[PDB]
């Protein structure tokens, strides 16, 4: 059984007095004319907050339970009015399989003919209770409007995901929607507009007025949303040899670092990132956790051994014996520097010698590092691997462990082509790309077209259709009927009239000409 | 991860044997195949190592010019061909996944032979 | 390079196994294996002391003298253990039987 | 003469006048001629 | 234009960085692009006059 | 469990630096004719101004 | 090529023309 | 004006800081001076009208 919530579920969002004013606010409110479940002890979800209302003849509903497991595993909130005393507790309660009333604790407090409305929400650990009591003479909730006032604020710090009602009642859910609230001279809320209910409410909220004058007003921007998601990477089955870089028996000295080229592989960076064996994992042009979504043209691993105190020199914008004479990085360096202590691997050891970006000058001037197992940390050897990343600009070759999907043409999709992402419609192009070009760009520097990494075909990317939305209102003094104009879009994309200005829905077309009242554009009023 | 090999065979001196190995549970390209011999009553002898990525193969001096190793990445298998067999070659031939040498670069690694097959006996 | 290995102990006793090299080793290229009768060898220790996944077993050493120890022998430890050196080509020792 | 131009990067562009800066051979520059006799 | 950001492309910033830094790079683009719109609108209003 | 934030006496009809719970500012305090509801602690003008 | 190698001079191996590149702006 | 920079003089910033830090101080002067020119131009265009 379900009922129409009408215009109930509004409450005073705060403790601020406002008078003779229309105030726009966004909070967790019951949506107008929402679908609420009608009950005659089920466990219901709490979601982001609960709208609860009951109708009474003889005080059948006594209280509520809010929490997660509700089975003596953690703390839960018990609110019960037993005869005359309201009792609120947040103990680690053991509840019955079907709790009812007859005829470790952190907080404790003790205090159809009628309608009792409630709002139960939990924000930042504070359980907020709002309510309103009013007499009724009524199978459903009565139609009408009032706002609920705050009574209780419980600093409990408890997660609520489910709740149950202890014994008709109705349960709805609150949503983060915008409302225009009408305050009277005495500071109460006498009316409200649900700004996401329909195009007329949008007009009323946009113009900040319950009564709106005759005319055409722009209230929003309409856009076609994606219906699929396309993951496109070349179907490379070769696992990428990062282990051969990091688990190597022998590392080069810093004056003569070993540059290994990584290509034609699936680069799983979760091993390197999650591993606790590393003393540091620092990325400069990328995040260490985004590495599996991206794809690079090449990855270069510079492998070498340095002294602990000089680990800080393996970075952009640095100076020092290594940064200046042995291993220099670009200031605009893109890549990740990964390093770990090798005191139990390399130390004995004087075989590690030291003195433009990525210049490797091994002409022989050199000194050795005295790496001994008994020295201090700053004097212990560290193994450093620098992974230099070449970002997409040309066809990428080294891609993360993403599972590819099929490509859907002539529909709005959320796409990813070798790390290149966006929303749009993929269609066949008439473009001729050169062998080294994966994608092109428009004047806006946005992607114009792309090459599919699995199939050598070029697709154009057309942005998903959108435009301003204007509501044609005769004036709410005469009528609450409106027509909606979607600017510069097709009626197949959005009693429908297609015109040069856009798609007009709800207005009846008439062949007779008339003097213009509310203009649309392009000769149409 | 599991490695499986062919069953036992008996050969006369001068004959050749082709010992197969198949594997699953991991990407084939990243690990090489190590062949290890163990004659009855003896310890382990390294025979060779082959890259499943580029075909590069290293051999123990004792078998150079006698054994040819190859791989086929489309079936996730490797093969060891032993030519001109002697009675001295009676042994169990083990196929093991090998992470002591890089499949892509050929360099020595810090590791070992973790997952071994059952061993193919050749008389 | 040549490796030489050098056990009668009851369950519950501590075991020490050792191997010597004719030449020094990088250490990180030392591995130990365990071979049960009727079964293929498995990797126990790699990198001189690091424990292989799925493996009381510990390795250590330097230069030309390395060991493998078992803190307490179990009935399942009665296998032949091997010392492997792989920094310069690959070689194994004869193997040590534990009873 | 007017030789010396190359694609400054690997991005496809069309029907556009694009301004770039790089190591290009200057136009009408003085280049040394090495014959092969 | 970069306007001091690592990249002129908003999706590139979001694909490469997590919010703790991505928001900084985005804020640089917002200031520059918002400033560009303000400049455009001012010129349109004067030209319109 | 919070400490006893201390209060002072209130002075009317003068320019003062005030602090009411969590709200502060500078102004002159005079009796109002505003009928605040039982749960309303602060009020506002049209442009979100106390 | 990922060389990391300093180039200051070069030699041609066997007519040819040699010019030098400069950091100049072009409209393409 | 400093506009938040260590110095109103560009040459004094460059003689004191290496690029990784100098660029930040310079960006502060660029924003202020570029904003100043935009204000000047807007005023000249309205006055010109
Ligand atoms: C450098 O080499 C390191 C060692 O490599 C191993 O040993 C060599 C000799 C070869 O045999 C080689 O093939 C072996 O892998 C390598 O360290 C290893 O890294 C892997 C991750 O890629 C680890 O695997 C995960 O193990 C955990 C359990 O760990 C616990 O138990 C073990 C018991 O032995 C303990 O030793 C540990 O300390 C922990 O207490 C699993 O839970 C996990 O499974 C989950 O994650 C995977 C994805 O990774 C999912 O698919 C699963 O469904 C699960 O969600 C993995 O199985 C491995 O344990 C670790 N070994 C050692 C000894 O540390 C290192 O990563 C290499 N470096 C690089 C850059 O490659
Ligand atoms: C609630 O949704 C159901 C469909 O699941 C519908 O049949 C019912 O009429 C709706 N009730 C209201 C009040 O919208
Ligand atoms: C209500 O229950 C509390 C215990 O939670 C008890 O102390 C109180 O006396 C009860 N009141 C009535 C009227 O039964
Ligand atoms: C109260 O919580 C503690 C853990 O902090 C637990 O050891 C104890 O058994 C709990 N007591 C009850 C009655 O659940
Ligand atoms: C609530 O859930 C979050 C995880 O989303 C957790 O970190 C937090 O500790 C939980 N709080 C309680 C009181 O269970
Ligand atoms: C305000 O309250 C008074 C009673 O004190 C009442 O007479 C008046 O009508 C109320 N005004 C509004 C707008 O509710
Ligand atoms: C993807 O698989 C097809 C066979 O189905 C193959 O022809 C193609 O080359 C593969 N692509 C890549 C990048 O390996
Ligand atoms: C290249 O060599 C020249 C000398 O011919 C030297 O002046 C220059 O600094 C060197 N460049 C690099 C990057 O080492
Ligand atoms: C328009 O508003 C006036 C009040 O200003 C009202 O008297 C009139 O009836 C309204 N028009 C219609 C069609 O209701
Ligand atoms: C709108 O869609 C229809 C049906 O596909 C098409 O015939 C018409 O030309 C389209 N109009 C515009 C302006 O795109
Ligand atoms: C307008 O007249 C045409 C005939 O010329 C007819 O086909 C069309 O349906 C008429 N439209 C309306 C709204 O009456």
């Amino acid at each position: 059984a379900y009922t129409n919530s009408f215009t109930r579920g509004v409450y005073y969002p705060d403790k601020v007095f406002r008078s003779s004013v229309l105030h726009s606010t966004q909070d967790l409110f019951l949506p107008f004319f929402s679908n609420v479940t009608w009950f005659h002890n089920p466990v219901l979800p709490f979601n982001d907050g609960v709208y609860f209302a009951s109708t009474e003849k003889s005080n059948i509903i006594r209280g509520w339970i809010f929490g997660t497991t509700l089975d003596s595993k953690t703390q839960s909130l018990l609110i019960v009015n037993n005869a005359t005393n309201v009792v609120i507790k947040v103990c680690e309660f053991q509840f019955c399989n079907d709790p009812f009333l007859g005829v470790n604790c952190t907080f404790e407090y003790v205090s159809f003919k009628n309608l009792r409305e409630f709002v139960f929400k939990n924000i930042d650990g504070y359980f907020k209770i709002y309510s309103k009591h009013t007499p009724i003479n009524l199978r459903d909730l009565p139609q009408g409007f009032s706002a609920l006032e705050p009574l209780v604020d419980l600093p409990i710090g408890i997660n609520i995901t489910r709740f149950q009602t202890l014994l008709a009642y109705y349960v709805g859910y609150l949503q983060p929607r915008t409302f225009l609230l009408k305050y009277n001279e005495n500071g109460t809320i006498t009316d409200a507009v649900d700004c996401a209910l329909d195009p007329l409410s949008e007009t009323k909220c946009t113009l900040k007025s319950f009564t709106v004058e005759k005319g055409i007003y722009q209230t929003s921007n309409f856009r076609v949303q994606p219906t699929e998601s396309i993951v496109r990477f070349p179907n490379i089955t070769n696992l990428c040899p990062f282990g051969e870089v990091f688990n190597a028996t022998r590392f080069a000295s810093v004056y003569a670092w070993n540059r290994k080229r990584i290509s034609n592989c699936v680069a799983d960076y979760s091993v390197l990132y999650n591993s606790a064996s590393f003393s540091t994992f620092k990325c400069y042009g990328v995040s260490p956790t985004k590495l599996n979504d991206l794809c690079f043209t090449n990855v270069y691993a510079d492998s070498f051994v340095i002294r602990g105190d000089e680990v800080r020199q393996i970075a952009p914008g640095q100076t020092g014996k290594i940064a200046d004479y042995n291993y220099k990085l670009p200031d605009d360096f893109t890549g990740c520097v990964i390093a770990w202590n090798s005191n139990n691997l390399d130390s004995k050891n004087y075989n590690y010698l030291y003195r433009k970006p990525f210049e490797r000058d091994i002409s022989t001037p050199l000194q050795s590092y005295g790496f001994q197992p008994t020295n201090g940390v700053g004097y212990q050897p560290y193994r450093v691997v620098v992974l230099s990343f070449e970002l997409l600009h040309a066809p990428a070759t080294v891609c993360g462990p993403k599972k590819s999907t099929n490509l859907v043409k002539n529909k709005c999709v959320n796409f990813n082509f070798n790390g290149l992402t966006g929303t749009g419609v993929l269609t066949e192009s008439n473009k001729k790309f050169l062998p080294f070009q994966q994608f092109g760009r428009d004047i806006a520097d946005t992607t114009d077209a792309v090459r599919d990494p699995q199939t050598l075909e070029i697709l154009d990317i057309t942005p998903c259709s959108f435009g301003g939305v204007s509501v044609i209102t005769p004036g709410t003094n005469t009528s609450n009927q409106v027509a909606v104009l979607y600017q510069d879009v097709n009626c197949t994309e959005v009693n429908v009239f297609q015109t040069r200005a856009g798609c007009l829905i709800g207005a009846e077309h008439v062949n007779n000409s008339y003097e213009c009242d509310i203009p649309i554009g392009a000769g149409i009023c | 991860v599991q490695l499986v090999q062919s069953g036992a065979e008996v050969k006369k001196p001068g004959a050749s044997v082709k010992v197969s190995c198949k594997a699953s549970g991991y990407p084939f390209t990243s690990y090489g195949i190590s062949w290890v011999r163990q004659a009855p009553g003896q310890g382990l002898e390294w025979m060779g190592w082959i890259s499943t990525y580029n075909g590069n193969t290293n051999y123990a001096q004792k078998f150079q010019g006698r054994v040819t190793m190859t791989t086929d990445t489309s079936t996730t298998t490797g093969y060891m061909e032993l030519r001109r067999l002697r009675s001295d070659d009676t042994a169990v031939y083990y196929c093991a996944r090998d992470y002591t040498r890089g499949a892509w670069f050929g360099e020595s690694l810090i590791g070992g032979f973790d997952n071994w097959g059952q061993g193919t006996l050749v008389t | 390079i040549v490796l030489t290995q050098s056990l009668s102990l009851s369950p519950g006793e501590r075991a020490t196994l050792s191997c010597r090299a004719s030449q020094t080793v990088s250490s990180t290229s030392l591995a130990w294996y365990q071979q049960k009768p009727g079964q293929a060898p498995r990797l126990l220790i790699y990198g001189a002391s690091s424990r292989a996944t799925g493996i009381r077993f510990s390795g250590s050493g330097s230069g030309t003298d390395f060991t493998l120890t078992i803190s307490r022998l179990e009935p399942e430890d009665f296998a032949v253990y091997y010392c492997q050196q792989h920094d310069t080509s690959l070689t194994f020792g004869g193997g040590t039987k534990v009873e | 003469f007017t030789r010396g131009v190359y694609y400054p990067d690997k991005v496809f562009r069309s029907s556009v006048l694009h301004s770039t800066q790089d190591l290009f051979l200057p136009f009408f520059s003085n280049v040394t001629w090495f014959h092969a006799i | 234009s970069n306007f001091g950001a690592i990249s002129s492309v908003l999706n590139d910033i979001l694909s490469r960085l997590d919010p703790p830094e991505a928001e900084v790079q985005i804020d640089r683009l917002i200031t520059g692009r918002l400033q560009s719109l303000q400049t455009y609108v001012t010129q349109q209003l004067i030209r319109a006059a």
